[PDB]
């Protein structure tokens, strides 16, 4: 367990550490095909799958094997709603 | 400093929440006490004395009583004068002055 | 008051209605007076006193007017018993805070 | 001012209101492993 | 074989103090009403004119022990407000012993 | 008696009833008659009423017609409503879920002023629901009650009050119509009179006066006795009539382009035009008698005026100034005073007919707007009413009053009396009265205007105390909706036999006496200082010459469920309330038994309710079976009464009728031919007489708990039948058809054995939680969503009610079939079930004892119910002791030994009460009944037992034996017979438990409730109590592993089923989302350790 | 209530010896010089200037005395901002003073109308930069900078608001007289004679007390002061709402029969209105 709780200001270093990618593109989703966008809002290429176990590409959609970084999308197939426990970031000019 | 526990009868333990017990013990019998009349509207019944839950909320908030009375600022003796409807009181200190 | 006095006197000690009281099991002598003596004065819905008292007990049986004017304060006690809980809760939440 | 006449939402507006982990429920939790019934007396019983 | 030595908490609302929740050892009875010792009925403020009661069950050893030790009715004989006993002879018992 | 087959029930009554109990649902049938303008009401009114009796439909139409257009060219008018016979009957409407309605037709005439042509037609207005002779409506099968409404009558009401801040006594005035806008006036905390036209900004008062065409000379001649009103004048920057109308049209229509003619047409077409503002005849009459106007005149003109808007101000101003007397310039003198708001001369009753009138009015207004929309868009002289008229709106209003309202309620039938008190009910809630803003504490109280009009006792126990009540038994309703009660006219001190139905306003003007007041020679009083009421309920003793009226009977101010409580003057008021409201919720028993000791108001309460069957015509009985009864009258016409057998009430109870007649029986008219669920020989029998001993036992009757014999379980004494209804629909899904079949998906064929060909369950079979009832397959190919027995339910399948579309009878949008399955359960009294008497004595059943260990009498008779001593005196309900005594005196007869004269305790007894056999029945009316002299010596008589031994002495006590030990209890115990009631509060309906199940997926806790199969609320106070013990792990457990933590409850279920240590959250879990979103805000957070 | 006027309260010594219920609860003694709640300037008599300031021909002065404070700039007080140009002139100030006089409302009441008119004036330079706007928004939304400069200038205001306070100052009625007696052109500017002149204004006499009173009817009030009292009232009512949320719900009851609760007889507002200090004093 724990005993104490401390806060403080966050530099760019700790954030660059927390996030595993970069956000660059302005859009949420695509209506047509209802498939998420890329490199922007609703990261489907950094955090992991759309819902779970998949990648943006569907190249990998099975449970037997996990962690194989999609050689197309560079994606780690896993579950448990990671994209809710995942923070991106940007390096604004 | 707290003392013993009234439930166990033995000296109180370490970690025992003794503020919640106090709140409960004081609040539970709050229905056995007088209160402010429950009527929609009327005259302020505080003209007469009302000294139940009102007095208790008063004290626990430490607001200024209604039927306030002054207290001795310095020991000594008293000199009492009465005009029409006004009381004057002068305390003269036994050792000091002013 | 005189009736309650004369009534706790007149009654023996082997009586059950007095025994259950003086034993601390239940009850009061106010109820025993209301039952075998007189109900006495009753309240308006304002909360004031009706100066015409109920000289009848729940043994003699109450007249129609007496019963009607007792109902006044008999309904005014079902809400009080609820608002008092909200007041108590206010103060208790303060103290627990 | 978002579409129409509204104040557009914001990160640090989540917590000024009822929503957020910081606001206290003042309610219950409708707990599992629980029940309700009517009580009768048993005088053949021990306190425990 | 499983209802044994496993306590259960009995609660009755409104709960204005801690004796309104007490731990008890279950005795399995035929029927659909809960049998309640007549001495825990002044804390609970319970009677048998229809009143209901809620039952909660602990699962973790820690909570089982907290019930067996802190909550058990054979330990909360007294009020944590004046030291007075609560689980003491009421009306029938009183008139019998008197 | 006065009823043909009246089983004799001797009475201790010492007073005579100069007025019989009027009808007890004549407040729900007179109003519907009025509405539909039946001929009965027509005659009744022509007797005492105008010579042009208009109904409620007639009036609505007359106010609607004639529908002229802006061009005053073409006009439409309605008249002559007319009802044709009902399509179905009550029983058919229920069997088929139809509605009890009659077609309504109306003559529509269409005039054209251009050409003087007429196009009359008898147009159809839709089916109109009808009020059944039992005072009910039938809607889609269900019996429903339209409960009356208590509302503030239209008129002017002046209310003094106190300013929250200045604590200054001020005044006010409010004018409220039946339809239109309000008009208020005030005298402010600064002595400036002002007005609040249509509850808008408070502008001054002289503004209005000018807007009506008044010159300061007039304002100063009418007024001028005052100096706050002149001072208000002086500070009217808006001097000038038209400037004032501009001010008003501005405050009302602010900014938008004004106009003078628009101004006058607004100030006129808001108060003075009788289409946007109406004071119904009652408001007009109130205003007139209040202000001193239009004395003895033809009230025909029912709208506001300009003289009253001035006399109102004048009244107000002489009020603020303490003047008690007023006189309008030309009116009559008047008292100046404030007007109470709970008083019933100001409160009035909207009966069912008025409610339906109003909703029809709404529908007709909409149909009128449509008529106009459709009248100036279609070639003239070619448009006919049938083209101008679309009835579809009206029906909706009707179909929206019953189907979904608050005053149209599912019928409250746990028993005949439950439904008969649901009809004489007076509700202060619903659209038109106080809804939520005034549920306070001064409207929920009793008012001396309730005497004879509203019961001071019968009011439910829940949240609607003081809001809902029940009408008295001798009370009726004026045509203006004010409630009336009768009194007897005293002339010189001698009670006349003449009746007068007064209302509160009239009553407050005289001295109303009491029924028990003595009389010696054709009326004159015996005493000199007789007791009476007065204006403000001020009971007083006064000389018998000051008296002007008198109450016909005691029990005037009580209701049905409260005139059926013997020895009520011996029971306090809260426990009498309990007794009534528990006598409502009493479940019918298999075989019913009527009280030995009762009241005279148990025969009528069953006749005047409708669950009994009575003869429509004198005659003999031609055939008697369990279901049908067939009578041959004297006229030769043959009647046939069909009886309800094991039908389900709206509350699960049974509704079985049974005949009480033999073939060849010369019945009279009004004679009971069948008994209902809770009647015996035609009188309410809601419970049973039981042998009771008032004594404590070995702890098993502690704190209002009580004990029983196993006899009441062997002989099926307190047994009751309960029926349940389960329905399933085969509705469309767009993937195929929801089919009802027996080829269920793969399941045990053993479940498919009690199912008939069509996959529905077979009558006579017995069921149990989970057992299939009807196999319904919704397409996928096929799934299994069948109707299975719920949790904690079982019984025999009585019968079935199927509704198909292959008949096209009727089914809602998208349905193809409905199946209703009924299941019955015989429920015996059991440990936990609630039990009660008519006196508020209630309790649960702690112990059921074998008769061999029950306190028995020297004759071997074991008592049947043991009740404790400790609850009687602190609860103040000794009426049950008196009931016990008299029950003994009646089950064992009596013979007063008159050989040596009549004892002095019997000098007031009615002869024919000097003797009676065993199992006799008596009556003790609530306030004129058995006394204590008439009951003390009447306990000695007590005819001996079969062996000559008297088992109860003159004090009410016997000598019992411990059925366990064998020795006699060393003191005599009080024994007798008590009437005991079984209640709907049963334990098979309350026992609820849960370990796992479905959650709410919104708050993500378990659901709340018993049908939802939910959990129990662990609240805040409980958390406090759980902290004061110092218990942290139980609290963690309760707040995480049970309600919210959705990844922990699974781990817990698995742990337990596997038998491993129940885990612990290594680090709290509600924290992570907040951790993320505070980190996302660039605030470093570090869970330390 | 009751009011008694005169030098000696010995007249109020009768109301107290025959009607004590008032002589110590209701009656109020005042002297010509105590009419105002907060000062008892009685000994400060004055020569025949009284006649002037004790007769309704002074009302005119009062009105004009405010007119001598509905002032206009001597020269355009420049708009001290970078990307705009001063439009403040006797032109705009004149337009707006006339507009404010034209609603017939006291000074502090029409402050708001004055300020709104001046904001819609400066809207000119907000959108009339040269021809109109000149930004890529002015083809569909001609008012992006209109209501981003004018709805931001109530925030970039200190200069604007303070240099407005010269032409429509929030007068506390004590100052309008202090700096009406010291000056020498105010007396004539507002219509007053010159006897009224005096150096120290705060040296108040008996004949300036009713004037001080009338000033409060001539000026108005802030109308926006009680803004935190609303916060505290709302939070007290919320605490009471929570008190009621704690209590047992009719559907979670463990009693035998339903009964009255407090949630169906009282609300947060009234439950909170009775735990307030609700101080009370005599009339
Ligand atoms: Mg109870
Ligand atoms: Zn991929």
């Amino acid at each position: 367990f724990f005993d104490e709780l401390r806060i403080g200001l966050a530099t760019a270093d700790d954030i660059r550490n927390w996030s595993y990618g970069e956000v660059k593109k302005p859009e949420t989703i695509n209506y047509r095909t209802l498939k998420p966008e890329k490199d922007g809002l609703f990261c489907e290429k950094i955090f992991g799958p759309t819902r779970d176990w998949e990648c943006y590409c569907g190249k990998y959609k099975r449970v037997r094997f996990k962690g194989i970084i999609c050689e197309r999308c560079g994606v780690e197939v896993t579950r448990a709603k990671v994209r809710r426990e995942r923070m991106g970031h940007i390096e604004l000019a | 400093c707290y003392g013993r526990s009234m439930a166990t009868g033995k000296l109180v333990d370490i970690g025992e929440a003794v503020g919640i017990v106090a709140a409960q013990s004081i609040g539970e019998p709050g229905t056995q006490l007088t209160m402010r009349t429950f009527h929609q509207g009327g005259v302020t019944g505080g003209a007469d004395i009302v000294g139940g839950l009102p007095r208790v909320q008063e004290l626990f908030e430490a607001r200024v009583p209604r039927n306030k009375a002054p207290i001795a600022d310095v020991a000594g003796r008293v000199r009492l004068e009465e005009s029409d409807k006004f009381f004057k009181i002068t305390i003269v200190p036994d050792d000091g002055g002013e | 008051e005189e009736v309650g006095k004369a009534l706790e006197e007149f009654y023996p000690a082997d009586n059950p209605i007095i025994t259950i009281v003086k034993s601390g099991a239940t009850g009061n002598l106010t109820q025993t007076r209301t039952l075998a003596g007189m109900k006495g004065l009753v309240t308006n819905p304002k909360g004031e006193f009706i100066p015409r008292p109920i000289k009848s007990s729940f043994r003699e049986g109450l007249t129609v007017l007496e019963y009607f004017i007792n109902t006044h304060g008999a309904r005014k006690g079902l809400a009080d018993t609820a608002l008092r809980t909200a007041d108590s809760g206010y103060l208790t939440r303060r103290l627990v805070d | 001012t978002g579409p129409g006449n509204r104040p557009l939402k914001s990160l640090s507006d989540l917590l000024k209101g009822k929503q957020g982990r910081f606001r206290q429920n003042l309610l219950g939790k409708r707990v599992d492993y629980s029940g309700r019934s009517v009580i009768v007396v048993g005088p053949q019983l021990k306190l425990h | 074989e499983v209802i044994a030595e496993h306590p259960v908490l009995l609660n009755r609302a409104p709960t204005l103090h801690r004796l309104g929740i007490q731990a008890f050892e279950p005795q399995l009875v035929e029927g659909k009403a809960i049998q309640l010792h007549p001495l825990v009925c002044e804390a609970f403020n319970a009677d048998f004119d229809g009143d209901q009661m809620a039952v909660h069950l602990p699962l973790s050893a820690e909570a089982q022990a907290e019930a067996r030790i802190l909550m058990l009715s054979s330990n909360n004989i007294l009020s944590p407000a004046s030291g007075k006993p609560l689980a003491m002879p009421r009306l029938d018992m009183v008139t019998g012993l008197y | 008696n006065s009823v043909p087959g009246a089983p004799n029930r001797v009475s201790f009554a010492k007073l005579r009833e100069p007025l019989e109990v009027p009808g007890l649902l004549d407040v729900q049938t007179d109003s519907f008659e009025w509405l539909v303008g039946s001929d009965r009401w027509r005659q009744a009114a022509i007797d005492r009423g105008e010579e042009n009796p208009v109904g409620g439909l007639e009036e609505v139409l007359a106010e609607l017609s004639p529908i002229e257009d802006f061009s005053g060219s073409m006009s439409l008018s309605f008249s002559d409503p007319r009802f044709d016979e009902v399509k179905a009957s009550v029983d058919e409407c229920k069997d088929k879920d139809m509605t009890y309605a009659a077609p309504l037709f109306v003559t529509a005439e269409f005039i054209n002023n251009n050409t003087g042509e007429i196009k009359s037609q008898t147009v159809f207005m839709g089916d109109f629901p009808m009020m059944t002779e039992k005072g009910t409506f039938i809607i889609n099968g269900t019996e429903r009650v339209v409960v009356s409404q208590l509302v503030r009558s239209p008129g002017v009401y002046f209310d003094e009050t106190i300013d929250k801040s200045t604590e200054k006594t001020l005044h006010s005035v409010k004018v409220i119509p039946g339809r239109g806008a309000w008009l208020e006036f005030d005298v402010d905390k600064r002595d400036t009179v002002g007005v609040r036209i249509d509850r808008k900004r408070r502008q001054p008062v002289t503004v209005l006066l000018k807007a009506l065409g008044w010159t300061n000379e007039q304002i100063v001649e009418r007024f001028g006795f005052s100096e706050i009103m002149m001072g208000t004048l002086e500070k009217d920057t808006t001097s000038g009539t038209d400037e004032a109308l501009l001010d008003i049209y501005r405050k009302l229509r602010p900014g938008e382009p004004p106009t003078k003619e628009s101004a006058q047409t607004l100030l006129e077409n808001l108060f003075f035009k009788e289409k946007r503002y109406d004071l119904a005849r009652v408001g007009r009459y109130k205003v007139n008698k209040k202000l001193g106007l239009n004395a003895g005149k033809p009230i025909t003109s029912s709208t506001l005026t300009e003289e009253d808007v001035v006399a109102t101000i004048e009244y107000l101003v002489r009020l603020h100034e303490g003047q008690t007397s007023m006189t309008v310039p030309g009116g009559v003198e008047v008292p100046v005073e404030v007007d109470d708001i709970d008083h019933f001369g100001n409160r009035r009753l909207r009966t069912v007919g008025e409610l339906i009138q109003n909703q029809i009015r709404v529908g007709l207004s909409r149909m009128e707007r449509v008529v106009r929309e459709r009248m100036t868009t279609q070639d003239v002289e070619a448009i006919t009413p049938q083209t101008l008229i679309n009835i579809r709106p009206v029906v909706a209003a009707i179909k929206e009053f019953f189907g979904t309202s608050q005053l149209s309620q599912f019928m409250d039938q746990n028993n005949p009396l439950s439904g008969l008190t649901h009809k004489r009910r007076l509700s202060a809630l619903g659209p038109g009265g106080l809804s939520r803003e005034r549920a306070g504490l001064e409207v929920r109280d009793v008012h001396p205007s309730h005497y004879g009009r509203m019961c001071p006792i019968e009011t439910p126990e829940g949240p609607n105390i003081g809001l809902i009540g029940s009408l008295s038994v001798y009370a009726r309703v004026n045509p203006f909706g004010f409630i009336e009660t009768p009194y007897r006219k005293v002339e010189n001190g001698v009670v006349t036999d003449q009746i007068d139905y007064l209302t509160a306003d009239e009553e407050d003007r005289h001295v109303v006496a009491q029924a028990n007041s003595p009389t010696d020679e054709n009326g004159r009083f015996t005493e000199d200082r007789v007791m009476v009421r007065k204006k403000g309920g001020e009971v007083e003793f006064v000389s018998a010459d000051q008296v002007d009226y008198m109450d016909v009977s005691p029990r005037q101010m009580v209701s049905v469920a409260t005139a059926m409580i013997p020895f009520l003057e011996h029971d306090d008021a809260n426990r009498a309330l309990m007794g009534a409201n528990m006598q409502r919720q009493a479940v019918p028993l298999v075989r019913s038994e009527a009280p030995l000791v009762g009241t005279g108001m148990e025969l009528r309460a069953a006749i005047d309710a409708g669950d009994v069957v009575v003869a429509d015509k004198t005659g003999v009985i031609e055939e008697v079976s369990a279901d049908y009864i067939t009578v041959m009258a004297d006229d030769g016409t043959r009647q046939s009464y069909r009886l309800r057998k094991f039908a389900r009430s709206n509350h699960g109870t049974c509704a079985n009728q049974r005949p009480i007649v033999d073939a060849g029986q010369r019945v009279e008219a009004g004679q009971v031919i069948a008994d209902g669920p809770c009647t015996q020989n035609g009188e309410m029998a809601l419970g049973k007489n039981l042998l009771v001993a008032i004594m404590p036992w070995e702890g098993h009757n502690y704190e209002d708990a009580i004990i029983l014999s196993n006899r009441l379980v062997e002989e099926d004494v307190l047994t009751s039948i309960h029926i349940e209804e389960h329905e399933i629909d085969a509705r469309d899904t767009k993937l195929g058809a929801e089919e009802i079949t027996r080829d269920i998906p793969n399941v045990s064929d053993e479940v498919l054995a009690d199912l008939d060909e069509r996959g529905i369950v077979r009558i006579g079979a017995e069921v149990r939680d989970g057992d299939i009832l009807v196999g319904k397959v919704t397409p996928k190919e096929v799934r299994d969503t069948s109707l299975k027995v719920p949790h904690g339910e079982s019984g025999k399948v009585i019968g079935i009610r199927v509704f198909s579309r292959e008949d096209d009878d009727e089914l809602p949008a998208g349905v193809n079939e409905l199946v209703r399955v009924y299941v019955a359960q015989k429920r015996k009294i059991s440990d936990g079930d609630k039990l009660a008497g008519r006196h508020g004595n209630k309790g649960v059943i702690g112990k059921i004892l074998p008769v061999e260990d029950m306190p028995f009498l020297p004759d071997g008779t074991p008592v049947d119910i043991i009740l404790n001593t400790h609850g009687v005196p602190r609860r103040m309900n000794i009426g049950q002791i008196l009931e016990t005594h008299l029950g003994w005196v009646a089950k064992a007869g009596w013979n007063i030994d008159v050989a040596a004269g009549v004892p002095d305790w019997a000098s007031k007894l009615p002869e024919e009460l000097y003797s009676a056999p065993a199992d006799s029945t008596v009556a003790t009316p609530v306030f004129d009944g058995a006394q204590e002299g008439e009951l003390a010596g009447l306990l000695g008589s007590t005819l001996p037992n079969r062996d000559g031994e008297v088992m109860v002495d003159a004090d009410g006590k016997s000598t019992l034996f411990d059925g366990r030990s064998g020795e006699p209890f060393p003191y005599p115990v009080t024994v007798g017979y008590m009437y005991i009631l079984k209640l709907h509060h049963l334990v098979d309906d309350k026992i609820h438990a849960r370990s796992t199940g479905p959650y709410s997926m919104i708050t993500q806790q378990p659901l709340g409730g018993k049908a939802q199969f939910g959990g129990q609320r662990f609240g805040e106070m409980e958390c406090w109590a759980m902290q004061a013990y110092g218990a942290a792990y139980t609290l963690q457990e309760l707040l995480t592993i049970k309600s919210d933590d959705t990844v922990g409850r699974v781990k817990v279920y698995e742990a337990i089923v596997k038998g491993e240590n129940i885990p612990e959250p290594g680090i709290p879990e509600s924290f992570k989302v907040l951790l993320k979103e505070l980190q996302s805000l660039c605030l470093n957070v570090e869970v330390l350790s | 209530g009751v009011l008694v006027v005169g030098p000696t309260p010995a007249f109020l010594d009768h109301i107290g010896r025959v009607l004590p219920s008032l002589g110590e609860s209701d009656a109020v003694f005042m002297t010509p010089g105590d009419f105002v709640p907060g000062l008892h300037v009685t000994a400060e008599d004055t020569p025949e200037a009284a006649e002037v300031k004790g007769s309704l021909k002074i009302l005119d002065v009062l009105k004009a005395a405010v007119a001598d404070r509905q002032e206009l700039p001597s020269e355009p007080i420049p708009i001290d901002l970078s990307d705009v140009t001063m439009r403040i002139d006797a032109e705009t100030a004149k337009w707006a003073r006339d507009e404010a006089r034209k609603t017939g409302l006291p000074h502090n009441e029409a402050r708001a109308e004055f300020v709104d008119v001046v904001t819609y004036v400066v809207t000119e330079r907000a959108v009339a930069r040269i021809g109109r706007g000149w930004l890529t928004r002015d083809d569909k939304h001609a008012w992006e900078k209109m209501r981003a400069d004018v709805v931001g200038e109530l925030e970039d205001h200190e200069q604007f608001n303070a240099a407005l306070d010269a032409l429509w100052p929030i007068l506390t009625p004590e100052d309008v007289l202090a700096q009406l007696y010291t000056s020498h052109e105010r007396l004539r500017a507002a219509g007053a004679p010159e006897c009224l002149w005096r150096a120290d204004g705060e040296a108040w006499t008996v004949s300036d007390v009713p004037l001080l009173d009338e000033l409060v009817d001539l000026l108005g009030r802030n109308k926006a002061a009680d803004e935190a009292a609303e916060r505290e009232r709302r939070e007290e009512e919320a605490y009471a709402a929570g008190v009621l949320d704690l209590m047992v719900d009719r559907e979670d009851l463990m009693d035998d029969e339903d009964h009255l609760l407090a949630q169906d007889l009282i609300d947060a507002e009234e439950l909170a209105d009775r735990f307030k200090e609700q101080d009370n004093r005599e009339l």
